């Protein structure tokens, strides 16, 4: 049966990813599909559940996911976690405390990175306070250190607020790209259905 | 407006390589990409690569991945641009150009949107063969080069390595009917043109044409007398 | 092997409209943006628009740009002498993660006259032959529009061996220059009766002959 | 309050058994995964075998696919690791580490609780 | 405009808590990357902690659990917390604005803290015998007092060129101990007597010792 | 990080001041001046910029495997510590050990090492120290490696910092603290002194 599946391929095997500060949300409804080929798969080096089972996925039913999908560095997929700080978990992609799905990752040094450099990915290092869970900031406003508003003036306390991730073939692991997934289940109860 | 100057022509040997400099204009790093582009003669135009300071960023081109290097010291406020083991195809103008920055806030790109101000280019040559100074020979003026009592007369200058050279008659004081021709390139890699001027028929007795070959690269200079 | 296509040449009236199309991909235009560029023969390019349809200044409104999916288009109103120029599109394609620019497309203001080319063809010099050399010059000059074919003949044969032409280049007067040269060894050039210099212009061709002395 | 207590290692030959197991006490509930991860001389830490214990879904890495055995009995709260056909590529220094989640990752950041090492030597 | 000016310094005893404070003048505090970095007396620089603008702490693994930093917006003011503090921690602490890519461009004066013990101790001075192997150098240890300093004379003031007093080193134990030696020829070690005068003026300590070859 | 101990220029030549580590490609690279009893100032940032103020004599660059600064026609206003810290990680920050730039201003001294046994005296209350010092070195850089028997030892030391005496020459002591039982059993312990290349080494033994 193939009535409506569900179009994981238009997230995870997407030809290219979002950077972490504009990451892209995917609503994803309608379907069925399993997780454990998923889970199973050696592919996913990263494959976090919170207050869900991952291989128990196919037993449970719910009303919408959200697919969250964006790129970051190697050693900043444990910020992609509830409870967590940091650049990335401050100023480009918070989960709630209170966050129930699962957050997917895999080295994507074969694709995300060229000799000399994949000056592309970009993501904020500075913002005058945190994000909330899910909020996305793409402002490149003149970001002001000083008393003095910068007026869109790059002088004494007035910088850029994002920065290129570049990425080599010879760079290490903690260095290295890696697109992550983040899935999204929301409530149920009682799943007679 | 601002201006970009890059550095002077170059001619080099197949294997060598070439780095080519372009100023920048005061804070044009701020929120201002540059471009490295190349034109063939006669052919179009073709992206190298670029850099963005405000990112610290830099991207190049499928087709000159792995023999290129591109630099930008903030500290001088300039971009360079080093193009290792070149070879005969590589003969363009290399131009470097500032790029306004697109901001794709979709998917959280950052790429050149066009540059409005260019540099002036910069001329690389690239050819096995070395300098040789021109051998240059009289056109004379006959009846077969005479059409209507006007007298076609002209110098042919061969064999010289590299561009440019340049032609004048009698020291300057003959302007009028000269044209001289831009050099072909022969299979030998040496170039290659011809000056000619065209006279009365009736100064060929009373005034004495000379041209003046001037091929600096070689430190040559050649005034050709042309009689009938 | 290139992905955006532009046609190579375009004609338009003077004071009217010209459209040159642009085409690409999903590569390049499906995400990102496409400029363009006016380059006149020999000086440097300069960006005409930038944003698929956005102007700089001092650029008129007679231009203007248009993107749909995968193609691009440009548009010249009122055509005027100074817009005869090759005109290049270029998108940041990320396939290869960089900007590519088209093919380009010579644009020809009609309002300009024909012109016959002068041909002129020098023999080999005396002093040339006594070094043991010998190089027939063949000067074209006064054509438009610049394109000519040159062929050598030998007595009463063609000839190919020993020709070197050059491209046409624009001249002072807006008119287009090209020269041919035929090099032969000095047993060559006495042993024919002549050699002749067929230059091809729209179709018609003007001949100059030359015999040893 | 968590804590992981670990045992085991030892040296063996080539091809030898050896039996590790990582005892997790201070869980309210079933909902952790545990994670091996070894430490080869001048390496960084590498994970190996993971365990969701609400699943009881096990994962290897390619190279210890077929000669490493990971599993939990109950009543003991304490999750073994059964390495069969040794090499001498497997000295190591081995470590389990807990999370509170239900998977797995390479990142040994990534897991907040830690036992002591205990080490593997395989030579003759 | 554009100052950080730290204060709080001073000794403090092993176990002991002291707060360490980062006034700032023109650039905003809690806008900024701020940082604590401490340099131990001759040693490299080592950063301790930061606190993001959004509030986010870190602190480095020889400071995590004993350390804390924080702010006051009305004051505009970085503070840095310390507990539990031994003699590792003993450093000159600066407070500097961090840029992250751009680095660290303003920095403090930056504040002195000494962490060893109190009262006073008098030194044990120990004789270094010349060895039995033209010239000779014999001298004094003067080990595990505080504070400093110590004086030392040979002979009662008598002897004083070829004295050379090292200055001390600061123990991890908080104590001090320096040396004080003089290069005599080999031919006099037999007929001349030499005798080094230690002085310990906080502890009113006054020790003259022999020093003859080793037998 | 790795920063050699210290570089020595002639006035007016040029510096050039090397930062080692693996994985020197992504990260960027920032230098710092440290002028004796001064806070440190932000030289180069970046790899390759100079902030506002600062003489064009400095300028930085970083490939590879290392990073280096280079100060071009140098003065004795230059004679200070220089230290590198890297842009790896958004969560800590490390430096390099630092790099003492002497600016010569005589010629170079090799050290005076003189090594003293635990005196009997010291032996009988239980302890044992054995005594390095260092003097008449120039420059003012360096480092003392203590060996028992022929085995290296780390515990126990305590190292002065190189301090200018009368001559303008430097001086230093080294502290090995032992018990009689270590000071015994071993057959002799090494002071180990090398200054600019060469190493002048004492030992003692228990007799
Ligand atoms: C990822 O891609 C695999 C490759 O299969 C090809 O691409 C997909 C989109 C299908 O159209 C398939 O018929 C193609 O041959 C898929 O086998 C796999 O299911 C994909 N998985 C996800 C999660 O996207």
């Amino acid at each position: 049966h193939h009535t409506n599946l569900c179009p994981f391929g238009e997230v995870f095997n997407a030809t290219r990813f979002a950077s972490v500060y504009a990451w892209n949300r995917k609503r994803i409804s309608n379907c069925v599909a399993d997780y454990s080929v998923l889970y199973n798969s050696a592919s996913f080096s990263t494959f976090k559940c919170y207050g869900v089972s991952p291989t128990k996925l196919n037993d449970l039913c719910f009303t919408n996911v959200y697919a969250d999908s964006f790129v970051i560095r190697g050693d900043e997929v444990r910020q992609i976690a509830p409870g967590q700080t940091g650049n990335i978990a401050d100023y480009n992609y918070k989960l709630p405390d209170d966050f129930t799905g699962c957050v997917i990752a895999w080295n994507s040094n074969n694709l995300d990175s060229k000799v000399g450099g994949n000056y592309n990915y970009l993501y904020r290092l500075f913002r005058k306070s945190n994000l909330k869970p899910f909020e996305r900031d793409i402002s490149t406003e003149i970001y002001q250190a000083g008393s003095t508003p910068c007026n869109g003036v790059k002088g004494f306390n007035c910088y850029f607020p994002l920065q290129s991730y570049g990425f080599q073939p010879t760079y290490g692991v903690g260095y290295q790209p890696y697109r992550v997934v983040v899935l999204s289940f929301e409530l149920l109860h009682a799943p007679a259905t | 407006e601002v201006q970009l100057v890059q550095s002077g022509a170059e001619v080099k040997k197949p294997g060598s390589s070439v780095k080519v400099s372009c100023k920048a204009s005061g804070g044009t790093f701020s929120s201002y990409g540059i471009s490295w582009v190349r034109q063939a003669p006669g052919l179009g135009l073709e992206w190298m690569g670029g850099v963005i300071p405000i990112l610290s960023a830099k991207h190049y081109a499928q087709r000159f991945q792995g023999r290129v290097t591109i630099t930008a010291d903030k500290s001088t406020g300039t971009a360079y641009m080093e193009l290792s083991s070149l070879r005969s195809e590589d003969t363009a103008v290399y131009y470097c150009a500032r790029d306004i920055l697109h901001h794709d806030d979709l998917w959280g790109r950052f790429y050149y949107d066009g540059m409005d101000v260019w540099g002036q280019g910069t001329t690389v040559t690239v050819s096995s063969a070395s300098t040789k100074g021109p051998s240059v020979f009289p056109l004379a003026p006959s009846s077969k080069s005479t059409s209507g009592g006007t007298a076609a007369l002209g110098c042919l200058v061969k064999d010289y390595f590299p561009e440019p050279v340049t032609v004048s008659w009698n020291s300057g004081a003959l302007t009028s009917g000269v044209h001289t021709f831009p050099a072909v390139l022969q299979s030998s890699g040496l170039y290659s043109l011809s000056s000619v001027v065209t006279v009365p028929s009736s100064s060929l007795g009373t005034q004495t044409y000379i041209c003046n070959v001037n091929h600096k690269p070689s430190n040559t200079k050649v005034d050709k007398r042309v009689e009938p | 092997q290139s992905v955006v296509t532009q046609p190579p040449s375009a004609s338009g009236t003077p004071g009217q409209r010209v459209t040159i199309s642009c085409s690409g991909s999903s590569s390049d235009i499906g995400s990102n943006t496409v400029n363009w560029y006016q380059q006149l023969p020999g000086t440097a390019p300069k960006l005409l628009i930038y944003t698929n349809n956005q102007r700089p200044s001092g650029v008129p409104d007679r231009f203007s740009g248009s993107k749909s999916g995968t193609s691009a288009s440009l548009a010249i109103t009122g055509l005027q002498s100074e817009d005869e120029a090759d005109y290049f599109c270029a998108a940041w394609d990320e396939s290869l993660n960089g900007r590519v620019f088209g093919g380009g497309t010579k644009l020809t203001v009609l309002g300009q006259p024909k012109a016959n080319p002068t041909v002129t063809l020098f023999p080999p010099s005396s002093e040339e032959l006594q070094a043991n050399k010998a190089t027939l010059v063949c000067l074209i000059s006064d054509f438009y529009p610049g394109a000519v074919t040159v062929a050598w003949k030998a007595d009463s044969s063609p000839v190919k061996a020993g020709v070197e032409t050059t491209t046409p280049s624009k001249q002072s007067n807006n008119k287009y220059a090209a020269s041919s040269y035929l090099s032969l060894t000095p047993e060559q050039w006495k042993s024919h009766r002549s050699y002749s210099c067929q230059v091809t212009h729209e179709g018609s061709t003007v001949e100059k002959t030359v015999a040893p002395t | 309050q968590v804590q992981l207590v670990e045992s085991g290692g030892g040296l063996v030959q080539p091809g030898g058994s050896l039996r590790l197991s990582c005892a997790a006490s201070g869980f309210t509930n079933d909902f952790y995964s545990i994670a091996w991860f070894r430490q080869a001389p001048g390496k960084e830490r590498e994970g190996v075998s993971w365990l969701s214990v609400s699943d009881n879904t096990p994962t290897y890495v390619d190279s210890v696919k077929d000669r490493f055995t990971i599993s939990r009995h109950n009543a003991n709260n304490t999750v073994y690791l059964q390495m069969n056909m040794l090499k001498p590529e497997d000295t190591a220094i081995y470590y389990c580490a807990a999370g509170r989640f239900a998977g797995r990752d390479t990142w040994p950041s990534s897991y907040d609780y830690w036992g002591q090492g205990t080490q593997v030597t395989v030579s003759s």
